[PDB]
């Protein structure tokens, strides 16, 4: 839902 | 007490490792190898390499605009890396950080605008130019506009003389947003919350004990931070339904439902 973002957090 | 020193100290280290372009060093520039000046057409073309653009390879504007988005993927970058440090931050849900982040950055991404502004322009490049506000406010409708909000903002904003210390705890508060529409645990992001606003009031305390009502000035301006965002994200409309103008996915991520 916002892939970007959760691969920058993860 | 010597909590909340331990954790301004931590936030201010943070923002220095999450940040490469302070307050501290765009106002050395500003007030000083001097940043190349973009006033007009011609300038904007002698000094277009100093414009951060990497791609495959069209309108004075677009190419402006282009840029702002391209360092806004960056600051994103940034700001990420910078929430995952503050204390407990990585502990909540994983779906809650990323609304906080969603809606936090833009709020964040102006706070910080400021930092590289003063009445006349802007810099880019990492100090590397200067952009002239009288310049941006002559680009053709939508995009003459487009900056000139921020100015207002930065010199009101500005005024107050914070320093990166500050704004390193400023920051943490945004993100930690208690009101941000459609989070699910909302009581563990308050509580921190909380926890930063009293840290943010003693490091105001300490830091400029002249300046009375500060805090209370510093709260009101992140009111009007959600205003600027309010009207970019209307004028960005404007543009999506006249320009032919492209948004990085990054930030198509952000703009949707917000
Ligand atoms: C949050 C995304 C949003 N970014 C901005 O409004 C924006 C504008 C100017 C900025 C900025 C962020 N960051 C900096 C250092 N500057 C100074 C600045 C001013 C002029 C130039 Cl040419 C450049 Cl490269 C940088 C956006 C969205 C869609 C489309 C374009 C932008």
């Amino acid at each position: 839902r916002h892939k970007i973002l959760h691969r920058l957090l993860q | 007490s010597a909590d909340l020193r331990a954790l301004a100290k931590h936030l201010y280290d943070s923002y220095i490792k999450s940040f490469p372009l302070t307050k501290a060093k765009a106002r050395a520039i500003l007030t000083g190898k001097s940043p190349f000046v973009i006033y007009d057409m011609n300038s904007l073309m002698m000094g277009e390499d100093k414009i951060k653009f990497k791609h495959i390879t069209k309108e004075v504007a677009i190419r402006i605009f282009q840029g702002c988005q391209f360092r806004s993927v960056e600051a994103v970058q940034e700001i990420t890396e910078y929430a995952k440090s503050i204390p407990g931050f990585v502990n909540l849900d994983l779906n809650d950080q990323v609304t906080l982040l969603k809606y936090g950055v833009h709020e964040i991404i102006y706070t910080m605008l400021a930092s590289l502004m003063n009445k006349d322009g802007v810099l880019i490049s990492e100090g590397q130019g200067f952009m002239t506000r009288e310049f941006l406010k002559s680009l053709r409708k939508p995009f003459g506009d487009f900056m000139e909000p921020k100015f207002e903002f930065a010199v009101k904003f500005n005024a107050l003389e914070l320093d990166d210390s500050d704004l390193a705890i400023f920051i943490a508060v945004i993100i930690l947003s208690g009101d941000r529409p459609g989070l699910l645990n909302v009581k563990p992001i308050e509580d921190i919350q909380d926890n930063l606003l009293q840290a943010l009031e003693l490091q105001l305390k300490l830091n400029h004990p002249e300046s009375s009502q500060l805090f209370a000035k510093l709260l009101q301006k992140m009111t009007d931070l959600r205003q600027i965002v309010t009207e970019h994200v209307q004028l960005l409309q404007v543009i999506k339904k006249t320009e032919t103008m492209s948004l990085h996915p990054l930030l198509q991520e952000i703009y949707k439902d917000l």
